[PDB]
RNA sequence: GAAGGGCACCACCAGGAGUGGAGCCUGCGGCUUAAUUUGACUCAACACGGGAAACCUCACCCGGCCCGGACACGGACAGGAUUGACAGAUUGAUAGCUCUUUCUCGAUUCCGUGGGUGGUGGUGCAUGGCCGUUCUUAGUUGGUGGAGCGAUUUGUCUGGUUAAUU
RNA sequence: UAUUCCCCAUGAACGAGGAAUUCCCAGUAAGUGCGGGUCAUAAGCUUGCGUUGAUUAAGUCCCUGCCCUUUGUACACACCGCC
């Protein structure tokens, strides 16, 4: 075995990140063991702001490119097959899924 | 196989739109390295979604 | 624009000689080939490679074209 | 196909060394591999204008890397070689005189390297 | 048929070798992934492709500047016999499917 | 420079802030200049082309190099097509780019012809897209009726209302 | 051809701006730094961000320009017209 593991959810949809977030607890609480449930850290807003005219004129008017990235994250202890069941389930979208192995 | 040559390494001699090659109002930012009209184009396409 | 008047001085265009350059090898009597000049010092170019009198230059050829001195 | 005709003995050898990149070709490339082992086979012309050329190649051939062969006419002498890029259907293709190579590296083996290498060196 | 002979021997042979050769537009790499025994960048990769193409034997696409080029079953003569690879040759598209 | 209604602080009122004055910044205009490449001309051209530029940028001038002439079609087997040349005359340059010498790669080369290939060349009154704006102003359209032989017209409106034929 | 910065040193006009004219009503104007963008070098540029945070209109069409309706119109390259 029972290792710290840490599974980081990072993806852009909040809604088909949050069915996989809690996939991955109903997942878990199947099998029970731990967890320290969803983490919910600042959502970067990756913000550009370039003007709407190629070349040079008209009344400067720009527009303000915007993507967000949620990252979620959830603790957990566990074997080598309840990550390799919880992981490779609940996957599917645009979802970047990360797993620490312990502590640091 | 010998000259063409300087400093292409900092200042716009090195850096181009990776889509069309033009080298200027570029988007250094967030390591895209666009031409700013290069942006609107393949924008949606990244993930830049115009909210408010 | 302007239309390019240019001084009258139309730089040539230049052929590098047209030369049959190998008859100048001294067959003495029977096979044997060997003439003295001045040498350069490559690797490529090794011993064999051979030199000159112009207004000047004299070059070496050998390094296939990678390697002429300043003489 | 590939049995050997009459002077097609040499020409598939020089075609395959031509390709294989490594020819000594001429007087000069050809006494410089002639005095290391970069020599191997050749080609020389019967017809020559001041023969000291064709001295300095039987001389050389001579010694122990034992070459030879013949070839009459300068005029032929090429076109058994690398020296043409196809511009017209018919192969008019090129035309002065020809003379001395040093065929290197042969082209792989077989082929005409069995025919000529075998029937020179025993010519029997 | 043409330039320097060593790089561009090569380059038709690994053509051959492959079923498709991508590339970059860019003069100024001396080196290109695969092959690039030496320098040999675009140029003499391009110089050679972007001959083969208008010539027949080679097919291009661009798509945000690379070159994309394919290999054309005229071509397959062309190149094999450059090369006097054997009569089955073989280039690459094999392809073992199901 | 008709009339009723209605509305906007790119309008005013009531102000403050300024702005317009100075120095400075940089934007343009002009002159000057070989060169001050250049687009952009009321508003909706003027720190705008993301336009804060030593070199690159860069195109432009005073030069000067370099060839990257695809492709084919022609021309060039060899007394080696000139692939590619370490000291000096030079040149800016250790540019064989050129004036002798020659020593190698070696089937490349070179010279024609047609034809390209680019070109921050030209033309935005030859165009695509994208943008600017008339204009975050309230407007626009049709099915069926009804009116007009028919273009057309009503529906789509006196008034109250409303940020807004809402 | 003061790159940018520092350290010295010189040490200007301006004591509120002549004719005009834009900006806007609530966390608003203004000041105020600070980020971002631009960047090797680097911003008096913009775009955001707080922070400190006022006065005053809360209405009208008086100027400018917009909407509808009715109307006149020899205008329809539409009054910057036609004559």
């Amino acid at each position: 075995a029972i290792h710290r593991i840490r599974i980081t959810l990072t993806s852009r949809n909040v809604k088909s990140l949050e069915k996989v977030c809690a996939d991955l607890i109903r997942g878990a609480k199947e099998k029970n063991l731990k967890v320290k449930g969803p983490v919910r850290m600042p959502t970067k807003t990756l913000r550009i702001t370039t003007r709407k005219t190629p070349c040079g004129e008209g009344s400067k008017t720009w527009d303000r490119f915007q993507m967000r990235i949620p990252k979620r994250l959830i603790d957990l202890h566990s074997p080598s097959e309840i990550v390799k069941q919880i992981t490779s389930i609940s996957i599917e979208p645009g979802v970047e899924v990360e797993v620490t192995i312990a502590d640091a | 196989g010998f000259y063409w040559s300087h400093p292409r390494k900092f200042g716009q001699g090195s850096r181009s739109c990776r889509v069309c090659s033009n080298r200027h109002g570029l988007i250094r930012k967030y390591g895209l390295n666009m031409c700013r009209q290069c942006f609107r184009q393949y924008a949606k396409d990244i993930g830049f979604i115009k909210l408010d | 624009k302007k239309s390019y008047t240019t001084p009258k001085k139309n730089k040539h265009k230049r052929k590098k000689v047209k030369l049959a350059v190998l008859k100048y090898y001294k067959v003495d009597e029977n096979g044997k080939i060997s003439r003295l000049r001045r040498e350069c010092p490559s690797d490529e170019c090794g011993a064999g490679v051979f030199m000159a009198s112009h207004f000047d230059r004299h070059y070496c050829g050998k390094c296939c074209l990678t390697y002429c001195f300043n003489k | 196909g590939g049995v050997m005709d009459v002077n097609t003995a040499l020409q598939e050898v020089l075609k395959t060394a031509l390709i294989h990149d490594g020819l000594a070709r001429g007087i000069r490339e050809a006494a410089k591999a002639l005095d290391k082992r970069q020599a191997h086979l050749c080609v020389q012309a019967s017809n020559c204008d001041e023969p000291m050329y064709v001295k300095l190649v039987e001389a050389l051939l001579a010694e122990h890397q034992i070459n030879l062969i013949k070839v009459d006419d300068n005029k032929k002498l090429g076109e058994w070689v690398g020296l043409c890029k196809i511009d017209r259907e018919g192969n008019p293709r090129k035309v002065v005189g020809c003379s001395c190579v040093v065929v290197k590296d042969y082209g792989k083996e077989s082929q005409a390297k069995d025919v000529i290498e075998e029937y020179f060196k025993c010519k029997k | 048929m043409l330039m320097p002979k060593k790089n561009r021997i090569a380059i038709y042979e690994l053509l051959f070798k492959e079923g498709v050769m991508v590339a970059k537009k860019d003069v100024h790499m001396p080196k290109h992934p695969e092959l690039a025994d030496k320098n040999v960048p675009n140029l003499h990769v391009m110089k050679a492709m972007q001959s083969l193409k208008s010539r027949g034997y080679v097919k291009e696409q661009f798509a945000w500047r690379h070159f994309y080029w394919y290999l054309t079953n005229e071509g397959i003569q062309y190149l094999r016999d450059y090369l006097h690879l054997p009569p089955e040759i073989v280039p690459a598209t094999l392809r073992r499917s199901r």
